[PDB]
């Protein structure tokens, strides 16, 4: 399947809650690796 | 003379890796023959295989090329032994059973050696192994002449390899492969690389061997189901099902029970190499490969072994209801709905829950091993910590049960919906040669937004779900951590305490969900049961 | 499913990211393996839909041939069919099971390879890791995450 | 549909249920020699390498035991004069084994074990030296790369010749070398159901190769078209014209058979015409043609058909026209 | 009672007052070449060693007459050099023997008896190594394991087809290797005595084959029943079906000849059929069977047979009802 369905699926949705939800998501992944980051020099 | 014993060991790995090359490289330049052991001796291989990396480690840990060049050699000698093995199991012939018998013999003279020689002064304990693996390989091969012709009388008496997964066309061929296979799916190559180009179909396909079928599994839940009545109901039934799928079910269990002790396992080498570094770490991290890779393997034959006990069940269960349809009397509308509800969603209940049965074993075992292993680790901080963890599953069970309610009440809006519009679809000209379309289209829609309602508080608990999924584990380490170090006792952390946690934490976190969907799916299997022992007991 | 393939494919990158920025090497050596899995990919799903579709068809006539028996059950016993039919239910009962058990053969296929890939990376991480961040580098809290 | 043997002359029919109680003997060498040159080549040298790797281990092995190869003066004299390391003595393994003796390294007569380990590796080696000069040999008997070029067209016609109906289909050659005393074994299968009740799964009939006085062979230089005349005793009489294209299921298999002339060896070729690839009412291309001093054969023309106004009827009421007409 | 030749093939007719006087000679080699593998490889180590160890005896005792073998020095050189005691002189014969020449004992140029003595152990040596290695590639030439492996079923029967009666038999190929043009001699011995007197002990007579218009030979793919029809003509049209089964002494023996593919060496097969092992009245199973998408031959109905209730009466008899039906 193209990504073109997909593509329709969230042109339907709008430009208001694509960029809320990439990165929203990008955001927490990135705080979630962070913090283990953070963690590894708590550690010494 | 340790370095001549040495050499006295590496001959007979030459000896065997040297005959086998010719040969090899005659296969290498659809019949499948068993033999007697053959499980038992692919098991002892791979024994031998952990035990020679064992011996490569301390090889490594002593150095002197003639004081380790023993384990690399019966190496290649183990892996050409299982590629004799692959080719007397695809063409038999009595001679290269022999030729396997000598190298046995002569390996477990150069081991008996060896062992004198260090009694009469780390070593010894693998030694011991090697000698007690080549011994049981030995009887096996003894088995397999004093069952074939090898050097017995005249004739063997062969077996005439079997017809019931070798005749005519037959494609899933499971339990006719090398036990290797029959853990890593290797005879899928095939299938799959075929049906990249060629479009599969039934005709493609191939058909179930004897040993699953509908009449192979309804023949022996009809002989439970005799055993028990004769003798003589729900308990009855189940009691019958328990004793007709035994020992395969018990089988995969325990497949399951020993990978989740290697999976509860691995965390603590990886905190034993995390130690040695700030402060015998090549040898953890191979030996972490292994037990990942075994590990894995195990599990994965658990699934499979525990669906292909479902399947039979559902089979079995399917053509005795089917069976029972024959005798009923017409006295007994909403019975024929009953009995394809019975067949569509009861029995598919009973096969998923026959599918999660040894998981409901595997769990307990498996948050025990935790909950004791991450004690030990992180002190009496971790007892707290252990519980937050735990008190997701519960809560995880009442989500999922409003979800439940939820989708209850939506299913019944949308099946409304549904009816205002069978109407319109099949009135289109009548529709249209007034435009009365608009006016039937504003009911529909003001189905649409009730419909609407529901699924907000259903996808609100589906949001709760997916959040304590990702914030238990945050929340662990949180209230573990500061509670540890800045209340209790103020014990310096290593690193290696914190990433062992943090490891046991998600492999911890990851069966916790599944307990909840067990649960459910037991009770539901427990009414699907007592409803299929009312219906067929009518 | 949108969201749990949207956390998934992010875990699976952050993942990466970390097992690169904590040993550099390492890196190097985790994106030849990576495009084996995407020979992986396609070979899977070009049978895995096709069987998937196949069970499917495999199941409507046989819930369908029940209803059937069992409106016109007089009509059938008396007939004494009786035979023919229970021949025809396992056959199509066998056509059923042929397919739902090709499908976790398949299921199975791809998850132990997988993961035997997923056992050689952690593998190479570590073995690349111990000598790497200890000989030379000597930092110790890399390792952790790593492994991790 | 299945097919009885394949076009390119392999058996199609696969065995089931061989009793295969005999077959459980040691065959080894000769299948390993039939390989392929660049396979056959790896598996000699693998040989050869196996054994000295054996003979030099152990002699290695009992010049370490013998304490020779504990480097020492006086108070012995090495097996092996002269050896050192494990270098040396795959050195003396190969020079004794392939026969060279430099004599650098001398073996003493203190050791009688030396002795025996020499006159078992002489033996050995003189014995697998033997097997594989005379496989290979038996190998570059190969002329099985120059058979089996023979070719038959992909489709065989049927014409009116003489006022019979007759079979018409292009055979050939493909090199210089002739092929001595070839004799056609044509035949044709079917499942036939006897009068008695008795239903045989497949039929094979002689349908005979019409020549000369008599003679089942023929004589190959230029592409001749075997000429067949069905009569009313021929087995292929009875059926219909409009009928196979589709449905039937005849297959007409040819043997070609004949002796080579380089090698003496009698090859053949067998090939299959089903009831879709058989045709009706045509005549191939004339391919020889009188060039300027010679006859010109044009390979491009042999599978070419032109259409030919003839009478399409079944061979039975054929016959029985022709007993009108 | 006695068999003419036995099932396996081998002949039962033992000779008797053979004049023997010309197998006098000496055809050694060969027959010793023909033996089995291991005895063949035993037979040829033992030679090796005989003549080493004759030469390394002779080489001792020239050694020795000379005085050479007296450990001395000055006023002689040994005949060769560096020699001392049976072990060396043992060690010097297989160094010049097997043409390594290690060279550390030397044979020197002033006695020219050790010249003699070389000059001849040479020449033997490479006619003794010349004639075992020409002998084992005759051997690997062998393919008579592959050989002889051809079937016939145990008993044969006769049917009635076409109004006629038949004889039925079956045969069959057990590898993927064809054979080239298997031709059928079936043949039938008896007591017969002449209307001159003369009483002859067996009496050998073709009985054909019956195939298309003509051919003593067929082709063997799959197992193929051998179609014969006793006619007036025929020498077994006068016997009675209840008399077959316990007195009359009948052998009927076929002969299929036919050239192997690979090997192109001319093969074939003898089988007897006594009267008490043939029988009446019985038609076989069908073995060939349309698979998935090929024909599979099962062979476990290969010797499998089923009743048919066809009438039951003499050939002679049979033939004179024709007349009458
Ligand atoms: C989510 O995993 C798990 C992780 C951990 C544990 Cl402790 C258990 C499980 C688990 O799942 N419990 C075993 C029972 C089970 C059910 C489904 C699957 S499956 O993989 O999703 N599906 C298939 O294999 N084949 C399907 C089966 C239904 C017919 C169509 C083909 C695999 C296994
Ligand atoms: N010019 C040629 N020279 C030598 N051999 C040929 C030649 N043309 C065809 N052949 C071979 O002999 C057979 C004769 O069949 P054809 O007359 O070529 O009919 P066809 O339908 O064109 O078959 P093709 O060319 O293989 S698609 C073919 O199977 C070829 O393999
Ligand atoms: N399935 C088979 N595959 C290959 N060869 C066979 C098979 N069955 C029999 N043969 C051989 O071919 C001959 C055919 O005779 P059969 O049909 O087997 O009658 P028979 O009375 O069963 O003889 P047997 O099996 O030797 S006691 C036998 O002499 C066998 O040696």
């Amino acid at each position: 399947i193209p990504w073109r369905a997909c593509t329709k699926y969230l042109s339907s949705a709008g430009i208001l809650l694509l960029s809320l939800l990439v990165f929203s998501q990008l955001l927490k992944h990135m705080v979630l690796v962070a913090i283990d980051y953070w963690l590894a020099k708590w550690t010494d | 003379n340790g370095c001549f014993v040495d050499a006295l060991n590496v001959v007979p790995h030459v000896f065997l890796l040297f005959i086998t090359f010719p040969i090899l490289f005659i296969g290498w330049g659809s019949t499948w023959l068993h033999f007697p052991g053959h499980n038992l001796r692919w098991i002892l291989t791979f024994i031998l295989l952990f035990v020679l990396v064992c011996e490569i480690a301390e090889g490594i840990l002593s150095d002197h090329l003639h004081l380790y060049m023993p384990a690399g050699m019966a190496f290649m000698a183990a892996i050409t032994s299982v590629v004799y093995y692959h080719n007397i199991e695809t063409s038999n012939f009595p001679k290269l059973l022999i030729a396997l018998l000598i190298y046995w013999t002569l390996a477990f003279i150069t081991k008996t050696i060896k062992f004198v020689k260090f009694y009469d002064h780390l070593r010894f304990c693998l030694t011991g192994l090697l000698v007690i693996l080549y011994g049981m390989l030995l009887l096996v091969e003894v088995n397999v002449i004093r069952v074939r012709r090898y050097i017995f009388f005249k004739t063997p008496r062969e077996v005439k390899p079997p017809e019931d997964l070798q005749d005519l066309g037959v494609r899933f061929l499971q339990p006719f492969v090398n036990l290797l296979s029959k853990g890593t799916y290797w005879w899928m190559n095939a299938f799959i690389k075929t049906a990249h180009k060629k479009p599969i179909d039934l005709r493609a396909i191939g058909k179930l061997p004897i040993a699953m079928r509908a009449l192979t599994n309804y023949q022996r839940l009809c002989v439970a189901f005799d055993a028990q009545a004769r003798k003589d109901g729900a308990r009855a039934i189940w009691r019958a099902l328990c004793h007709a799928f035994g020992r395969r079910l018990i089988l995969s269990s325990t497949f399951r029970i020993l990978a989740d002790l290697l999976g509860f396992a691995g965390p603590l080498c990886i905190f034993g190499i995390v130690d040695h570094l700030g402060k015998n770490a090549y040898v953890l991290a191979v030996l972490l490969f292994l037990a990942l890779l075994l590990q894995r393997t195990f599990l994965q034959a658990s699934y499979y072994v525990a669906i292909e006990t479902g399947i039979n069940l559902r089979g079995a269960i399917q053509t005795k209801i089917y069976n029972k349809i024959m005798h009923l009397s017409t006295s007994n509308e909403m019975t024929a709905g009953q009995i394809c509800n019975l067949v569509a969603i009861d029995t598919n209940q009973l096969m998923w829950f026959f599918f999660l049965c040894p998981n409901l074993w595997a769990m307990p075992v498996q948050i025990i091993v935790g909950v004791i292993l991450l004690y030990y680790i992180l002190g009496v901080s971790a007892l707290i910590g252990a519980a937050v963890i735990i008190l997701l599953a519960p809560v995880q069970y009442f989500v999922a049960t409003k979800l439940s309610q939820a989708q209850r009440s939506t299913l019944e809006h949308s099946n409304e919906r549904l009816k205002q519009t069978n109407e319109m679809l099949r009135g289109m000209k009548l529709l249209k040669l007034y435009a009365w379309e608009s006016i039937f289209c504003s009911r529909v829609e003001v189905t649409r937004r009730k419909e609407m309602t529901s699924l907000r508080a259903f996808a609100v608990y589906t949001s709760i779900s997916i959040f304590m999924n990702t914030a238990i584990p945050i929340a662990a380490v949180l209230i573990t951590f500061v509670g540890h170090v800045s209340f209790f006792k103020e014990s310096d952390l290593s690193p290696s305490v914190a990433f062992a946690s943090l490891s046991l934490f998600h492999i911890l976190v990851t069966p916790l969900f599944l307990l909840s969907s067990v649960v459910r799916s037991t009770v539901k299997a427990l009414v699907s049961v007592q409803k299929l022992s009312e219906f067929l007991s009518s | 499913t949108l969201e749990c393939l949207s956390r998934s494919t992010l875990l699976c990158v952050s993942a990466l990211t970390v097992i690169s920025y904590v040993t550099p090497v390492f890196l190097v050596a985790l994106l030849p393996l990576a495009v084996v899995c995407y020979f992986i990919q396609k070979y899977f799903r070009v049978a895995s839909r096709d069987l998937q579709q196949l069970d499917d068809t495999t199941q409507l006539p046989l819930l369908s041939h029940f209803a059937e028996t069992v409106e016109g059950l007089t009509t059938i016993r008396a007939f004494r069919y009786e035979a023919r039919f229970q021949q025809k239910l396992l056959e199509y009962t066998d056509s059923n099971n042929i397919a739902s058990l090709f499908l976790t053969a398949a299921n199975r296929w791809l998850e132990v390879r997988m993961e035997y890939i997923g056992a050689c990376v952690v593998l190479i991480a570590a073995a690349t890791s111990i000598s790497n961040s200890l000989h030379r580098e000597l930092s110790a809290g890399l390792v952790g995450l790593g492994l991790t | 549909r299945a097919r009885f043997v394949s076009k390119k002359g392999n058996c199609n029919v696969a065995h089931k249920n061989i009793r295969e109680q005999g077959r459980f003997l040691q065959d080894v060498f000769t299948t390993l020699v039939d390989l392929k040159w660049p396979h056959t080549l790896l598996i000699f040298t693998m040989s050869f390498l196996c054994s000295w790797l054996l003979f030099a281990m152990v002699w290695w092995l009992i010049a370490f035991a013998h304490g020779d190869l504990a480097p020492g003066e006086g108070t012995n004299v090495p097996c092996v004069t002269s050896i050192h390391s494990f270098s040396s003595a795959f050195l003396f393994s190969i020079e004794v084994q392939v026969t060279i003796g430099f004599g650098g390294r001398m073996v003493t007569e203190e050791c009688p074990l030396a002795i025996l380990i020499l006159i078992v590796q002489n033996i050995v080696g003189l014995m697998i030296n033997a097997i594989m000069l005379g496989c290979i040999f038996m190998k570059t008997a190969q002329a099985h790369r120059r058979a089996e070029t023979l070719i038959f067209s992909k489709h065989a016609v049927i014409t009116l010749r003489h006022g019979r109906l007759c079979f018409m289909l292009r055979v050939g050659d493909l090199r210089k070398s002739m092929i001595i005393s070839a004799t056609i074994h044509m035949q044709v299968v079917r499942k036939t159901t006897s009068p008695e009740g008795e239903v045989v799964p497949l039929h094979q009939v002689d349908i005979p190769m019409e020549n000369g006085v008599g003679g089942n062979g023929i004589f190959l230089v230029a592409p001749l078209i075997i000429y067949h005349v069905i009569d009313s005793n021929s087995p292929l009489y009875d059926l219909a014209p409009s009928d196979l294209h589709h449905h039937q299921d005849l297959e007409i298999i040819v043997i070609l058979e004949g002796v080579v002339e380089t090698t003496g060896i009698t090859t053949q070729a067998r090939t299959s015409y089903l009831a879709d690839e058989i045709l009706w009412g045509q005549r191939f291309v004339p391919i020889v043609a009188e060039e300027d001093g010679r006859y010109s054969v044009d390979y491009s023309k042999f599978g070419n058909t032109i259409k030919v106004p003839t009478p399409l009827c079944t061979a039975r009421q054929l016959d029985e026209d022709r007993s009108l007409l």
